[PDB]
RNA sequence: AUAGGAUAGCAUUCGGGAAUUCUUCUCUGCGGGAUUCCUUUGUAUGCACAAGGUGAAAUUUUGGGCAACAGCAGGUCUGUGAUGCUCCUCAAUGUUCUGGGCGACACGCGCACUACAAUGUCAGUGAGAACAAGAACGAACCUACUUGAUCAAAAGAGUGGGGAAACCCCGGAAUCACAUAGACCCACUUGGGACCGAGGAUUGCAAUUAUUGGUCGCGCAACGAGGAAUGUCUCGUAGGCGCAGCUCAUCAAACUGUGCCGAUUACGUCCCU
């Protein structure tokens, strides 16, 4: 039923690095669900995020990444 | 669900009429005096043995018994 | 100098854990040769650790413990090499201290968990025939 | 000097540690230096059979047990001094088995 | 800091540090030094036959490799078997149920084998594999390495 | 709104199946109340015992006795 | 040098109480670092009651037949679930677990034609943490959220009596009907 | 993965007369492909130098052309023969890996094969039974 | 550290050498230990009970085995050189040998196994059981190590060890764990693995998927949680997970045991049976 893109584009992709922080609780599901794209991109955008510092890793495990924006 | 059955029972009426003199209130004293004076192959039943006589030995100090008869 | 070296064990399901625990130079704990803090998962580093939080960390000063585990699983080894720490701990106060600090340790000890100095007794219950397991019976049918 | 194992194994708890204690009493007479008894593992030999002939009823179970009991002794004397020890009346159903280690 | 040394404790040696942390630093030890035999088989097979894929990993070459080197650092005189229950996993077997399967033997020959190359491994004294002294060096380096998070 | 209940004794287990307990229940409210010490008979399902603490929806509702 | 219990080693015991007062006595706010204490909680009774309450949550999550006996899988979904539940609420999760465990039980309820009856305490922790879990695990079924997302949602609506959490609804429902059956 | 999406994606990839998905991962998109499994699909893509964690639909032409001649002639490309899913062929004697429509064919063949024969096996298949 | 959070300490390690010393852990033949023993409540004479204590253990300690008297036209004449009476008895209903069959199905039922997926499937790494079995000058039997290997698996070959607390073996089981910064992202999909094709190897005197492993294909076979009904179960239990033995030249979706991870609920009643 729902269609989740496999790729960024450039419109989701600037929602990602301009919208997505500020958010008080962000995972890779929250992510998929309002940008309409597959958790793996979304795991991978959140993850070049955390790298960047844009936002912080709250909780994380092999399986599970739970991050929330930076005070 | 711990009655005594008829052969502890008699066993310690046996041991209360012979051996009144040597007993006290104590379970562990008791318990030597009637693994000295008593044969039986089974520990778990002198030891049931024992509890029962000490119980007849605290009834005795509150007057007679039925089934006890000393001098 | 003294050795001042004394050895527990700690039980848990078919675990046994043996820790030798010596008067050393510095504090150092270690389970099968493995530092406490690399132990995984977290959940059983904690579970192991609380033999030390819940006395406090300074009972441990210059203790070297090696805590040798076989047998059991996991959960099993983790919970049975913290009760060998906590006795361990126990004993060495017993034999080298007063009687007020080790009744005080273990008073602590006991009313944070009892299993920590006494063993849990429950083991494995065998299994019979016309059964699957301990208790489960065969399926019956009628029609 | 040289070791002399005996083996002591029986099916009879009582037998074999009848033996086993006549053994000791006798080295000790003998004065010679001995290592053990050591009980070595106890062995269960299981049997699980149904207990009907044919098939009919509900599927009950016989468990045969055999158990074994192990022991052995080590005697720091020559091979005349041993087989002077095991020379006696041995319990029936006792098997007594004399080896020398290096 | 949080790589301080723990007063009065210094250096490290094997067990001391992450077993993974440890893993990864050798393999990209192994590949950067570029002096390891790595078979042209390694590229087609899968690890074991109890894997229904294969190993998805560019570099699992190598890192197999840190393993059966940190393995025969733990246990010396381990052969092939050892490590194909070390490796081993639980296979699919369809609609049957499951069982475990030893890890292919021949990989961790093929691993032994070249880890011997370099220098780390020999045969060891009656039968088996063990480390040799520039093998243990080699490990307990990493390991300091590892606990002082260089990692290159 | 409810008003706590304290369980003062267990009267027995009530219903065919006995899964209800029937108990006699003091109502718990402030000195000077209309309903201060006023004691109630209430049928429970649960694990209860004597001294437990209910949430009654209802205070004018007894149960028949058994 | 012995300091409390944190729960993880960061969710403070401290000032750990529920409001409900009838519930004050069945549910457990002794500190504990992990959910995962292997003691003998049902030889009696009522002893399950002194169980501290995130292990009886970690007990919820170990049901199916894919899930059973899964007590580290569960220690660690609650690890990750607390950490959301703070983050949505920046409350402590545990007085938010604690209220949530309140809040979700029907305090009356029918039974058999039905009469309404009363609910005891020790009923109501278990109906809530029992709802909360079914309504966590149906949630995340066939679903992108994961479980401790779902977990995390259930319970802050659960502690605020959100008729979007599953407990909540389910507990109303009952309510009424019983109410309906007086 | 952090790739913007090129305007030439293809939702519907055309390789050997079948419509391969362009959301799956290339590896598991070439799967679709009948003769080729995940292991066959992931050796492929070893041969022709594309990276597997790209999308297919972002696959050009010439590197559809490149798989397609892979998988066509497999051996060419140092893919071992136990690799092959026709080893040695009971009319032919030759070694060859079969794609896509000559699946269905070769098993056609096959089965009249064994039913002209009258064998066991092409009786029972003549029958349906298993 | 690609950024590397949280989590005790403020000289350590090396089952690939010796020397003493000792029994905490392991081994075990006979012992000890628990009994309503102690204290309160309701019973209120006794017989007891419920909470708590003491304690490794607190009520048939826990789990088994054994288990009276009466019967059943219950099963077995397919266990026996247990058997009465009847049938066959040289082209035999005796006994061998050859080849089929006991396995055939668009069918119904009972008992399992595998699933329907993200509390997941794949790839990696980590730590880690317990019952057990091993052969009949040598030779069967079980194994380790090496090799095959200058290139898949399964194999095939050597050299050793073990009569089994000695070798296997420090028994690296699978559930499990992983801050692996791995892939997949809700779809009959990298779920599922039925059905089937081609190569090859192995047990056996003899094997066309109807011996059995292994490789690549097939997967576009259902199956997305299951109607009326219905089974089992109260603590190391259910459930889940493997392992061993037994059958066994070869083959466990079975049984008999074993350990591992480990709960929810009740501690009641006579509504149903
Ligand atoms: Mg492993
Ligand atoms: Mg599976
Ligand atoms: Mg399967
Ligand atoms: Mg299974
Ligand atoms: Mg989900
Ligand atoms: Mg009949
Ligand atoms: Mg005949
Ligand atoms: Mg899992
Ligand atoms: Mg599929
Ligand atoms: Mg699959
Ligand atoms: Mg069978
Ligand atoms: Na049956
Ligand atoms: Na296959």
């Amino acid at each position: 039923a729902l269609q989740n893109a496999v790729m960024f584009d450039k419109e989701t992709y600037d929602k990602l690095r301009s919208e997505v922080p500020k958010y008080k609780l962000i995972t890779p599901s929250i992510i998929s669900d309002r940008l309409k794209i597959a958790v793996s991109i979304a795991a991978a955008g959140l993850k070049q995020l955390c790298r960047e510092k844009l936002i912080r890793l709250v909780s994380c495990s092999s399986k599970t990444r739970v991050y929330t924006r930076i005070v | 669900g711990k009655i005594r059955t008829k052969t502890v029972k008699r066993a310690s009426r046996q041991v209360v009429e012979k051996y009144y003199s040597k007993l006290n209130f104590d379970f562990y004293q008791n318990k030597r005096v009637i693994m000295d004076v008593t044969i039986a192959e089974s520990k778990k039943l002198k030891n049931k043995i024992a509890g029962y006589t000490t119980h007849i030995m605290k009834r005795l100090a509150r007057g007679p018994v039925r089934g006890i008869s000393l001098k | 100098y003294a050795l001042k070296q004394v050895q527990t064990f700690g039980k848990k399901k078919t675990a046994i854990a043996v820790a030798t625990v010596t008067k050393a130079a510095q504090c150092n704990i270690k389970v099968n040769g493995v530092p406490l803090q690399q132990i995984l998962p977290d959940t059983l580093r904690a579970k192991i650790m609380e033999a030390i939080t819940v006395v406090g960390s300074k009972y441990y000063s210059r203790l070297r413990i090696d805590v040798a585990v076989h047998g059991g699983g996991q959960v099993s080894q983790a919970y049975a090499a913290r009760q060998a720490i906590a006795k361990g701990l126990i004993a060495f106060f017993q034999k080298y201290h007063n009687e007020v600090e080790k009744a005080a340790l273990k008073d602590k000890f006991l009313a944070y968990d009892k299993f920590l100095l006494i063993a849990d007794p429950r083991r494995c219950e065998p299994k019979k025939w016309g059964r699957h397991s301990a208790r489960t019976r065969f399926t019956k049918s009628y029609r | 000097g040289q070791t002399v194992r005996l083996t002591i194994t029986s099916r009879n708890a009582k037998a074999v540690e009848s033996v086993t204690s006549q053994l000791l009493t006798r080295a000790r007479d003998e004065k010679v230096t001995i290592h053990g008894p050591v009980r070595l593992p106890t062995r269960t030999l299981k049997i699980t059979t149904r207990k009907t002939p044919c098939g009919n009823g509900t599927n009950t179970w016989d468990t045969f047990e055999l158990k074994i009991y192990k022991r052995i002794i080590d005697l720091h004397a020559p091979t005349e001094q041993v087989k002077k020890i095991t020379s006696f009346t041995m319990e029936s159903g006792v098997d007594v088995s004399i080896t020398i280690l290096d | 800091n949080k790589i301080h040394r723990i007063g009065k404790r210094k250096g490290a040696t094997l067990k001391d540090v992450s077993a993974w942390r440890w893993i990864k630093t050798a393999a990209r030890h192994f590949k950067q030094e570029g002096k390891i035999f790595v078979p042209n088989c390694t590229e087609i097979m899968k690890s074991s036959h109890g894997r229904e894929r294969a190993p998805q990993n560019p570099d699992w070459y190598y890192i197999r490799c840190a393993a059966v080197l940190r393995a025969i650092y733990l246990r010396p005189g381990v052969g092939y078997g050892g490590l194909s229950k070390r490796f081993g996993n639980k296979k699919n077997y369809g609609s049957r149920p499951e069982h475990t399967v030893t890890s292919s033997t021949g990989p961790l020959h093929w691993a032994c084998k070249s880890l011997t190359k370099l220098g780390l491994v020999e045969p060891g004294a009656q039968s088996g594999q063990r480390l040799t002294r520039k093998g243990h060096k080699f490990a307990d380096s990493l390991a300091f390495q590892v606990q002082i998070r260089k990692f290159g | 709104q409810a008003q706590v209940g304290l369980i003062i004794k267990v009267l027995g287990r009530t219903g065919s199946r006995g899964n209800v307990t029937q108990v006699r229940v003091r109502l718990m409210a402030e000195a000077g109340s209309p309903d201060y010490n006023r004691t109630i008979v209430r049928n429970v399902k649960g694990p209860c015992k004597e001294n437990d603490m209910l949430s009654l929806m209802e205070t004018e509702r007894e149960a028949r006795r058994l | 040098s012995s300091k409390t219990p944190k729960l993880f080693n960061k969710w403070s015991f401290e000032g750990l109480e529920t409001s409900e007062l009838a519930l004050r006595d069945h549910i457990s706010t002794t500190a504990a670092y992990v959910p995962h204490t292997s003691g003998r909680w049902q030889k009696r009774r009522f002893y399950k009651a002194r169980m501290p309450i995130v292990e009886r949550l970690a007990n919820g999550l170990m049901f199916k037949g894919r899930g059973n006996g899964r007590k580290l899988q569960a220690a660690r979904l609650l690890k990750h679930t607390l950490e959301i539940i703070h983050l949505l609420t920046d409350e402590n999760p545990l007085q938010v677990v604690v209220d949530a465990v309140s809040k979700g039980a029907p305090r009356e309820d029918s039974t058999r034609r039905r009469q309404a009856v009363d609910v005891s305490p020790m009923r109501r922790v278990n109906e809530a943490i029992y709802q909360m879990c079914k309504g966590a695990r149906e949630a995340a079924f066939r679903n992108l959220k994961s479980m401790p997302e779902c977990l995390a949602d259930e319970i802050v609506n659960a502690s605020k009596g959100s008729s979007n959490s599953y407990a909540i609804k389910k507990k109303d429902e009952v309510e009424r009907v019983a109410k309906a059956n007086r | 993965s952090l790739t913007l999406i090129p305007d030439h994606f293809q939702h519907i990839v055309r390789l050997l007369n079948t419509n391969v998905e362009g959301k799956r991962k290339v590896p598991f998109a070439l799967r679709m492909v009948k003769g080729v499994g995940i292991r066959f699909a992931y050796l492929v893509c070893k041969k022709a130098g594309i990276d597997v964690e790209r999308r297919a639909g972002t696959l050009t032409a010439e590197e559809l052309e490149k798989i397609a001649e892979i998988i066509a002639d497999p051996a060419k490309f140092k893919i071992p023969d136990w690799f092959l899913n026709r080893q040695r062929d009971p009319k032919t004697g030759k070694t060859e890996h079969l794609s896509s429509s000559m699946v269905d064919t070769r098993l056609r063949d096959d089965l009249e094969r064994l039913k002209k024969m009258r064998a066991h096996r092409g009786v029972r298949h003549a029958y349906g039974l298993r």
